[PDB]
Formats: structure tokens, sequence, C-alpha cells
């Protein structure tokens, strides 16, 4: 519901 | 910026396809990327899928907010499209060309926009449809695109290859012809 | 005749340097950034008039520019501490061939990771610089890169070419020798 969405910054990690 | 390595999450959408890409970029080299329909992570290097994780719900939600934004930035523009910017098309081989020895054909299409484009390897006229590779729509700096074409291919002295490449910026398809003693 | 299309950009980049981390956010309309969030401003700029009423918006989210201001930490550091450990240790030695083409001898320099390299012409133990035309770093797109090195060159009989490469991948520079024949 925004007009003006920021995206979100995710990482990366270590393989499982 | 002053920077000794540059590590980018780059993404977009459009109306036509593709209609998504969602990858991560290290020093310019693409090092995964979000398969939206099969909503995996795909990594570039076995040894990246060996040594790192990353969750494809992340690179989908920020796909929806593109999508959101894109729709916003439609009608804020008035419905503004951008000119087309004709590609770029380069050929050449991987390895030194040594006759009968495997080497690997590259097409460099650079700096064009939309990131829209077909793009046919011809061998002797004839076009190559199975075994070739390609990059993901790749960006640039300047927000336009590039991107990498790949042919498994045995030099000969006889063989003639073309990089057939489409775009809306082009009034007519562009061949970009190579052969074994091109230099 | 150009179909209707309308094309939206996102970029996350993390600028890694001296042991810190600079984050730059742009939101990008086509092929115009519009909106930019930089750690070293601390808060959302406007590029163009489309990006004010995101800018004024974000800026006045208190949580929106938190998050942002602890990406350097939480993410960019993060993310490099990783590619530290991998993507920093990746090693693909150069392949060196010398083959001639006026008359031009090509030191053709393949598959090699990182893209600094240093490439250098001998002509009987003294380096030249005159008649050599390098191409850029040319990167092929998976990882690896190339570069071709030409010197003119007139040869006599018993003259001696030697391509040195240097590169992190390598313990020792690597020479190949070309004998002039005629
Ligand atoms: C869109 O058109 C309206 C009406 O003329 C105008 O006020 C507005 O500035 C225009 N916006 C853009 C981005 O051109
Ligand atoms: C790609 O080819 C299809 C037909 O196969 C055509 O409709 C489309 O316009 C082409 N795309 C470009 C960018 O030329
Ligand atoms: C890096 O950090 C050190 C820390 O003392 C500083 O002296 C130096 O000026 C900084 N910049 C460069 C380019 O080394």
């Amino acid at each position: 519901p925004v007009a003006d969405a920021v995206i979100h910054a995710s990482g990366k990690q270590m393989w499982q | 910026i002053k920077a000794d390595h540059v590590s980018t999450y780059a993404a977009f959408v459009q109306t036509h396809r593709p209609t998504g890409e969602f990858m991560f970029e290290f020093d310019e080299d693409e090092q995964f990327y979000v398969d939206l329909d099969k909503k995996e992570t795909v990594w570039h290097l076995e040894e990246f899928g060996r040594a790192f994780s990353f969750e494809a719900q992340g690179g989908l939600a920020n796909i929806a907010i593109l999508n959101n934004n894109l729709n916003t930035l439609i009608q804020r523009s008035n419905h503004t499209q951008a000119a087309n910017d004709p590609p770029e098309v380069t050929v050449f081989p991987k390895e030194p060309v040594e006759l009968g020895q495997p080497n690997t054909l590259i097409c460099h299409i650079d700096r064009f926009f939309p990131p829209v484009l077909n793009v046919t390897w011809l061998c002797n006229g004839e076009p190559v449809t199975e075994g070739v590779a390609e990059s993901l729509f790749l960006p640039r700096t300047d927000y336009s695109f590039h991107k990498f074409h790949y042919l498994t291919f045995v030099p000969s002295a006889e063989d003639v290859y073309d990089c057939r490449v489409e775009h809306w910026g082009l009034d007519q398809p562009l061949l970009k012809h190579w052969e074994a003693t091109s230099g | 005749a150009t179909p209707e299309n309308y094309v939206y950009q996102g970029r996350q980049e993390c600028y890694a340097f001296n042991g810190t981390q600079r984050f730059l956010e742009r939101y990008i309309y086509n092929r115009e950034e519009y909106a930019r969030f930089d750690s070293d401003v601390g808060e959302f700029r406007a590029v163009t008039e489309l990006g004010r009423p995101a800018a004024e918006y974000w800026n006045s989210q208190k949580d929106i520019l938190e998050e942002k201001r602890a990406v350097p930490d939480r993410v960019c550091r993060h993310n490099y501490e990783l590619d530290e450990a991998v993507t920093l240790q990746r090693r693909v030695q150069p392949k060196v061939n010398v083959s001639p083409s006026h008359n031009l001898l090509v030191c053709h320099v393949t598959d090699f990771y990182p893209g600094s390299i240093q490439v250098r012409w001998f002509l009987n133990g003294q380096e030249e610089t005159a008649g050599v035309v390098s191409t850029n770093l040319i990167r092929n797109g998976d990882w690896t890169f190339q570069i071709l090195v030409m010197l003119e060159m007139t040869p006599q009989q018993g003259d001696v070419y030697i391509c040195q490469v240097e590169h992190t991948s390598l313990d020792s520079p690597v020479t190949v020798e070309w004998k002039a024949t005629g």
C-alpha cells in the first residue's frame, strides 16, 4: 500500500 | 567513489520479457541471481554454491517492490518511455585459436536499452539453437545493459560464424562476422 | 514501431575501502536515477524532480533512515567478510601464447583472475615500449579475463622475443619465448 516503497538490503550467508 | 572492491545488488523490472531480474555482482562479475520462476538462487560458479547461500525470497520481495514503484513511476512520468539505445556487438574467442582444438566463441552485446534482445549464433549460415550459454542482462553504471552469449566450437579454416542481434534500436538485424583468421 | 515498454531499476552498492563501507541505494526509472540514499550523506536525496515525493516521505520515516544507515555495518561489512574468505581468494593463472599475426607479434594472455596483470615485451633482453599495443582488459563474463598485447617487430635472424606476465596467482613471472625466423 505505498506509492514509493524502499527496497530492502539482505546479505548472503555461509552455506548450510 | 574510492573503492578496493564494489559489491552490487542489481535488479530491474519491465513490461516485456524478461519482466524481472535480480542478481548480485562483485567487481562487475555476476556471482548469483534469483531465478524468479524457479524461486531459487543460482550461483555462477559451483565453488560459490558450496561456500554461500542466499534466501531467494529476498529477491522475490524486492522484485515486487520494484513492480510497485514501476506502476507509480509510469503514472508520475506521464507514461514516459525512453529512447532505444542500440547495442554494440563484438565477437571474439575465449582461447587462442588453434585449428582442431576446442574453443568458445564469445559474443558481447553492450550499451543497449531497453533490456529486450534476440541473439542467435549462425554457423555457416545455420542457427545453433542448443548447447549455447548466455549471461543475464547485466547492469551498467549508466543504467544501460550488456550481455554475453557463448558458443562451443572447434576452429577450422572453412567455417564462418555470425552473432545475429535483434534490438528495437536497430533498423535491421545486426550481424557480427567472425572466422578463425579474424583479428 | 517500438512497442510500449517501461523499465524500473534498483541498485544497492557497497564500496569497500581501507576497512570502511560506503553504501549507495539508487532508484531508477528507465535510465534516469531519480532518488538515492548515500551513507556518506545519511539521508535520501532527490536526483530529479521525479524523486522529490519519495525522498521527502522516506526522510520522514526514521525507521527507514536508521535501517539504511545501518546497512554499511549490517549488510555491506557482512557480505564483504564472506567474499574476503572465498571470492577474493579466487586465483586463476594466466595462460600465455605467443604467435605471429605490418608484422605483429601477439601475446595472448587468457583465462586469468583477478584482472590486475602486468604484461611486458622484451627483445634480446631489453624491454620494449614502442610498437607495443595492448587491448584493454577483456572481460569474458565467466569470472575470467583475457588481454592481447601486440608488438610491432622487425625480425632478424637470431632475435629473441620474450613476453613476460606478472599476476598475483604466480609466484614468479611467466615468460614465453619466440625466436625469430627469417
Ligand atoms: C505531466 O503532465 C502534467 C500536466 O501538464 C504536468 O503538470 C506534469 O508536470 C507532467 N509531469 C511530467 C513528469 O512530465
Ligand atoms: C525477437 O523475435 C520476435 C520474433 O521471433 C520478435 O517478435 C521480437 O520483436 C524480437 N525482439 C527484438 C528485440 O527484436
Ligand atoms: C587508510 O587508513 C589509514 C589509517 O591510519 C590512514 O592513515 C590512511 O590515510 C587511509 N587511506 C589510505 C589511502 O591509506
